[PDB]
């Protein structure tokens, strides 16, 4: 289908995988990072049935499957499942076999080297990709947003990274990596919905809660005041339709879950929240850097699409920041989808063609080569 | 009785074929109903929420 | 007399036996599961006279025979009598020797292990069957109906098993075994016909009442209103002709009988009825399963032929079910013959030839092997 | 009959009702949480006969009663039957009246809030208790065992809670509430005893099976080996005498039932077993916590009394756990009734006398007050 050896681009998180091709401004398909497996003994004969289901197949057949995520806190722990995801992601929907096209995969700046090494090894030895690159997610977000400078908050399902970049340079001493993420927010919601009389303990139930969160939840500009009314009156409650026709009505839990981003103690996390994490990265940068980072809080990854988050993050930093200074958040509608787009931008830059590891250098050096070549 | 039966069987089978079609009409009708309700619900609710969150413009 | 070495299908229950050749659409030999024996002293000599009569012989000469059923509440209690039923069914009516025809037998999912192994033993040691298989009636019902998913209500003479299957997999934790069946409905009718002045206790009488039930009884959609008029007027009475030319006229007993399906307390059973058990078979399955089982409530076996029952059940489950959800009953005219049809479909399936236990594996392991090989 | 206004303490679960007064070391009386009702029409006149029977009355007259348990896997729904259970517990056994004594009741940490609110409402409005306090079962389980730090494994009839507590603090993000309990084992045993030719489906049959389980069952340290011999020889069989003189001989079902605790898939549950939930609740805690929690896995509730259960879980946790570190299960003889004892300990602490909801605060605020006053 393609008339050029454009790189293929994927952003593989602990949640979902966004995929498309280099040179576009959008992914063409999205898959959950899920491989599902039946937990029941077959009784009928001749009904097909796979050993495992991938992506959207895993969710469509989930009624009897246990659903596992191969990626946790930013890294691949199960790469056999990622190979099935990548075949499906690159060839079944995008219709391109990596054998004839370069591939770009992404990681956080401090993501364990073992993960970039496996991403490189898998695409070269299983998919025979002619070339590889593993990209920094923060770089990609800044390209997509039109910035060279800012604090990148990649606040998704796995890990919040929080890295300051200035004039294209990393400022690693100011990175505030935090093990606070969207997967934990979901777990908290499952526990508080349990308190309301709706226990969720199985995979189907877990996926429902993640659906409740995505459709009903928000952070709120002012949590304590929003909670004071939501916890006192039905006027701030919203219902959700459960798959079997039953419904659940949710009050302050609707925003208390997302609030864990600002109050991590809700899940037993030793943290002051994502806005102090952001603030400290600015604080630790040089004094003639700080002004540009205060003016550029960059939103990427999941949770950045909660109602009240763009306004809340600018307000929370303003509250920590010195007066006189202008604090600004970069949070357009195309917010968060900035990391996939950046992968496309980087892969297709003329100034980045020399950064591709070819399947020449790869076999001479082995997968450890990514640590020497990507950045 | 055979002619009455053939007629009664015609009526029972006519009606069974017809009721089958009607049952199908109900299944389709309910799916249409759900679409009306679901789309209505989705629209009324997406607006209540879009306007409740999108209040600052 | 058959032109192919096709497995026989023999749905042998507590009521009747439907037997035929796999690959066809209907049984060829249908007999009651009856072995009859004379209960009188002979006076004439040179009268022939058997020690025992089977199937149609048992009913044709029943005027002086006591009639017994070798199968009770889903299991064989008298395997010697089943050998007599099987020999006749196979060699005289179907006109086939099992030696070249493997034969599929049927059972309920929670049916005692002893029954599945005893059936296996008789076919291998008395009939020298080359191979054996014992099938789940729910599997067979779903094949016949064109489904891999649904609740099979196998509401026959013995036991109502209420068993869910999803995507061809058993969901055994949700099977609601119920001690209410067609044999109890017959006994209830004998007791309330006694109230009307027509006591029925002897074999001829027991067979008559079963025939009355099958021909005259129904459930309709509203018991109390149907009773209010049946108990007040002759306009809802129906006459039944007894074998000697005498008649019995029956009023609300006509519906009070099968109503036991919705009111088990009528026979002293501690149960809420078949719609509660259908509901629990759906409800006890995961939330993303429930929607498909609600839409695929499958009628199978006997009693499914009471007028108003397919709709009565859809109404009664709908009444317990969440709103919005579509509850649907599958109730084709091939009702009750669907287990036989599925037996034909499964036995002849190319994907199921390896599922047959051969008479090699059988002797090495013994009859308990059926428990490990069939499912 | 008490000479002091000692708090009354009672654990009103889905299984048993344990009660006594604060300051003792054991409940004074224990009986089932049952309210029974006749399922038959009376024919003799002047026979007395109640509309409903409670506790031991419900079991004593059970031959014609249907028996219900007001508490559903830890939550009270049938508060009217529980009012009768409490009245019986207090007045016909302890010979106390809540009107003259403050009362302590208990629930699991992730138990729906409705339970605590309804228990509070009834004790204040129908029993006129001067004060109330809903305690945490995990708190009481560690008080009775003598720990401030450890995992509460409360594996009783209702629900298994699995909560880590460190230095008296909850570590709630690591709670693994699991829908696997002693109640499921009773129903599972009814189904596998059906496989052996002894079907059990009614209340009387369920009470018989609960008695079989309580007297014959164990888990064993090595399941597969115990299974291999129990399935091969009569040497591991044990008989049970039924109320009507029937005798059932039970083989590997004796442990296959209880084994569901380690293999939940036996009852269709999506779970890795109680040893993994214990393990993960510790693994989700900080490393300076884990060293103390692995050495203090603490049993409370029923099923913990099965032979091989403490050794079985310790073996599996140890196998999953890292070396050098010691893994231990605390399983004191004060099992199954230890939470009651913990209630006595809490109720009698001087540091607890400020924790009571008084019958002043209660009426001004209503029963929702328990949600703010107890914990």
């Amino acid at each position: 289908d393609e008339d050029e050896t454009t790189a293929l681009v994927c952003d593989n998180g602990s949640g979902l995988v966004k995929a498309g091709f280099a040179g576009d401004d959008a992914p063409r398909a999205v898959f959950p990072s899920i491989v599902g497996r039946p937990r029941h003994q077959g009784v009928m004969v001749g009904m097909g049935q796979k050993d495992s289901y991938v992506g959207d197949e895993a969710q469509s057949k989930r009624g009897i499957l246990t659903l596992k995520y191969p990626i946790e806190h930013g890294i691949i722990t199960n790469w056999d499942d990622m190979e099935k995801i990548w075949h499906h992601t690159f060839y079944n929907e995008l219709r391109v076999a990596p054998e004839e096209h370069p591939t770009l995969l992404t990681e956080a700046p401090l993501n364990p080297k073992a993960n970039r090494e496996k991403m490189t090894q898998i695409m070269f030895e299983t998919f025979n990709v002619p070339a590889m690159y593993v990209a920094i997610q923060a770089v990609l977000s800044l390209y997509a947003s039109g910035r060279t400078t800012g604090i990148v908050l990649d606040s998704g399902d796995g890990v919040t990274h929080n890295v300051p970049i200035y004039e294209g340079y990393a400022l690693p001493h100011a990175i505030m990596r935090l093990d606070l993420a969207g997967r934990d927010l979901t777990d908290y919601l499952m526990k508080i919905l349990t308190e309301r009389g709706y226990s969720f303990v199985t995979t189907a139930e877990r996926e429902i809660v993640r659906d409740i969160k995505e459709k009903l939840c928000y952070v709120a500009l002012d949590f304590e005041n929003e909670m004071a009314t939501a916890a006192s009156s039905s006027s701030l409650e919203k219902s959700y339709e459960l798959p079997d026709g039953q419904v659940i009505t949710i009050g302050n839990e609707r925003f208390r879950c997302p609030e864990t981003l600002f109050q991590p103690s809700f899940i037993g996390m030793e943290s002051a929240g994502i806005h102090e994490t952001t603030y400290n990265s600015i604080m630790k940068c040089d004094i003639d850097i700080r002004k540009d980072l205060y003016a550029n809080n960059v939103m990427s990854g999941g949770t950045t699409m909660y109602p009240g988050i763009a306004d809340r993050m600018q307000k929370e930093i303003t509250a920590l920041a010195p007066s006189t200074m202008k604090i600004k958040i970069i949070a357009p509608p195309e917010r968060k989808y900035s990391v996939w787009i950046g992968g496309s931008i980087l892969a297709s830059l003329s100034t980045f063609q020399q950064m591709w590891i070819t399947k020449q250098e790869y076999d001479e050096a082995g997968p450890s080569i990514v640590h020497r070549k990507c950045f | 009785l055979s002619d009455k039966l053939k007629e009664a069987e015609t009526r029972a089978e006519f009606a069974e074929r017809s009721v089958t079609k009607l049952e199908k009409s109900i299944d389709d009708l309910e799916d249409e109903l759900y679409a009306q309700k679901l789309k209505y619900k989705a629209i009324s609710e997406e607006l209540d929420h879009a306007l409740n969150d999108m209040t600052s413009i």
